[PDB]
């Protein structure tokens, strides 16, 4: 069996304003996103989208679905169930909130089902009860007979999905049994049944929390089946190229300072929308005795804590996840909610020096322009 | 053990 092309969209939300935060979907997602890439697939991984940037994201994914194209969401953070329909909450939502502040799922699929997808497949780690505020009774069409979906719910209706309650790294009870298996070449359904009973030997989520499989494919389609990549439609390249550049950072640039003094300038990608800068200092002309670099003025729309930039380690800036992946000795800066942006991204490299002999500091700055970062460009 |  073979794809046109593989496609994921990740999303995790977890920094909830007006509902309980969750610290797990930034793991899930992370995790999920290197297995997804070690299969081949393109994928995208947004961090805390609100019911905005989340319809922007899925109509991102549907432009790359095509005929034959496996096409997979994954979403960790809250959700809800009304009437067997299943409802994604952005971090924007307002207690209470109703079905137009939150994105149906079922929606999502006739939406991939224009499209011609090869396999749709829906991996919903969120909770499935009951959102009793909203009141409405939506007359949802009936799906096509596709016989392509592939629903894998980290919980049964009516019941809730878990993450763990440990200070450190830890991942969700969905993630932490689905990323032993998730490599595995079985046609999906039967991974995630095997995933099921895994599930099934947890003593915390006995009774509480279990996975339900829904399916309707017909195919022995496989996470791990080749892509074809002959018949792309130049159209489609262009996208897959714009995707890469998505997916990949400006490359880090040394900056050249009119006293003679050079930073470096390192990039690196946590998500889609989370990048990491780090700064360092590298070369210094004798002259001068001591030097200091340091970054700021960054947009406003990615509401940077300058109290929460310029530190000694990755860890103090609430990234985690990227260490030791990072050159040590460089003060670290991270930029979350980069969909944020409506500007190329600019910013400001200050050097603060003082020349050998003479006793007063100097400041000197430049801006610095990578314009558009990671996600940003897609549009 | 934390609620979604």
């Amino acid at each position: 069996m073979l794809a046109k092309d593989k496609v994921a969209l990740l999303i995790g939300n977890m920094n909830y304003r007006e509902h309980p935060k969750l610290k797990a979907p930034l793991v899930d997602v992370y995790e999920l996103t290197n297995l997804l890439r070690q299969l081949d697939f393109k994928v995208v991984s947004l961090l805390d989208l609100t019911e905005y940037e989340m319809r922007n994201a899925v109509d991102e994914f549907l432009l790359l679905l095509d005929k034959g194209v496996y096409g997979l969401l994954y979403y960790a953070g809250h959700g809800y169930e009304n009437f067997g329909n299943s409802f994604m909450v952005p971090v924007d939502a307002p207690n209470p909130y109703r079905s137009e502040n939150c994105l149906c799922v079922q929606n999502i699929l006739k939406l991939m089902q224009e499209k011609e997808t090869g396999l749709n497949v829906f991996l919903l780690d969120m909770c499935r009860k009951r959102n009793d505020y909203d009141d409405t009774i939506p007359i949802l069409d009936a799906l096509k007979v596709t016989a392509n979906i592939v629903f894998g719910y980290a919980t049964c209706q009516g019941a809730e999905a878990f993450e763990i309650q440990h200070s450190g790294l830890a991942n969700g009870i969905f993630m932490k049994f689905l990323k032993d298996r998730l490599l595995e070449d079985k046609k999906i359904t039967v991974l995630l049944d095997e995933v099921a009973e895994d599930m099934g030997k947890c003593h915390l989520t006995k009774g509480k929390q279990a996975l339900e499989i829904r399916s309707s494919l017909s195919e022995k389609r496989a996470l791990t089946d080749p892509i074809q990549g002959t018949e792309y439609s130049a159209e489609s390249l262009v996208r897959n190229l714009q995707w890469a550049k998505a997916h990949e950072l400006p490359e880090s640039m040394c900056l050249k300072f009119d006293c003679g003094v050079q930073i470096q300038l390192g990039f690196a990608a946590e998500f889609s929308n989370v990048m990491i800068i780090y700064t360092s200092i590298v070369y210094k002309p004798p002259e001068i005795i001591m030097c200091d670099a340091y970054v700021t003025d960054f947009p406003l729309d990615l509401d940077i804590d300058p109290k929460d930039a310029n530190k000694g380690t990755p860890e103090e800036t609430g990234s985690y996840l990227v260490s030791k992946d990072l050159p040590k000795h460089c003060l670290y800066t991270r930029l979350s909610s980069l969909q944020k942006l409506k500007e190329h991204l600019v910013f400001t490299v200050c050097l603060s020096y003082q020349y050998s002999g003479l006793e007063d500091t100097v400041e000197d700055k430049q801006e610095v322009n990578v314009g558009k970062p990671l996600i940003a460009k897609l549009d | 053990l934390r609620s979604r």
